[PDB]
């Protein structure tokens, strides 16, 4: 439940949903917002595995 | 090939419609498709003998 | 100077771009776009009371 | 006398513990209902 609920976190991004980031922003900015989400999700998965 | 967590009917429909991401196909015949609780197993003949 | 301020978070949006609509496809895996909200999935009649 | 051929005590032990996952090909619970958790609904990549 914790691992799934973490998907709604923004981790500093404008939106937790990737489709909104890609829809609103051009790749040069969308990649920044996505990297913020990737970092947060990677940390959540690494914590889960540990 | 075991398609984990999916009903064999849905897999067969997706195969006939060419809707699957992997583009390889396991040759499907009668007695080569078996539904188990782990998923749909295609390419192995189920037998009664243990 | 003109500043165009807007919120992209509320669901009941009223100002959409000049994008053409398509018909509605249900019970199939479809890439949908509803007022800017996008995704891939199967649409079905809902029993939810909005 | 009952399916699964478990002892009376085993039947009690199984009824007293409540399982969350009870994994199966649970593709029938994905429509209508309340889309209850299970905890990714096989939608967010957790099975
Ligand atoms: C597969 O789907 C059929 C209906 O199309 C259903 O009767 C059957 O029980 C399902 N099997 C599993 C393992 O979900
Ligand atoms: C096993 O035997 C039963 C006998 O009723 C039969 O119905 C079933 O189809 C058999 N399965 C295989 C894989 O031979």
């Amino acid at each position: 439940n914790t691992l799934v609920k973490q998907l709604s976190s923004k981790f500093g991004a404008i939106s937790s949903v990737l489709n909104d980031i890609l829809s609103r922003l051009d790749p040069p900015e969308a990649e920044v917002q996505i990297d913020r989400l990737i970092t947060g999700r990677l940390q959540s998965l690494q914590t889960y595995v540990t | 090939v075991l398609y984990q967590g999916v009903n064999c009917t849905e897999v067969s429909v997706a195969i006939h419609a060419d809707q699957l991401t992997p583009t390889w196909r396991v040759y499907s015949t009668g007695s080569n498709v078996f539904q188990t609780r782990a998923g749909c197993l295609i390419g192995a003949e189920y037998v009664n003998n243990s | 100077v003109v500043v165009l301020s807007f919120e992209l978070l509320h669901a009941p949006a009223t100002v959409c771009g000049p994008k053409k609509s398509t018909n509605l496809v249900k019970n199939k895996c479809v890439n949908f776009n509803f007022n800017g909200l996008t995704g891939t999935g199967v649409l079905t009649k809902s029993n939810k009371k909005f | 006398s009952k399916p699964s051929k478990r002892s009376p005590i085993e039947d009690l032990l199984f009824n007293k513990v409540t399982l969350a996952d009870a994994g199966f090909i649970k593709q029938y619970g994905d429509c209508l209902g309340d889309i209850a958790a299970r905890c990714a609904q096989k939608f967010n990549g957790l099975t």
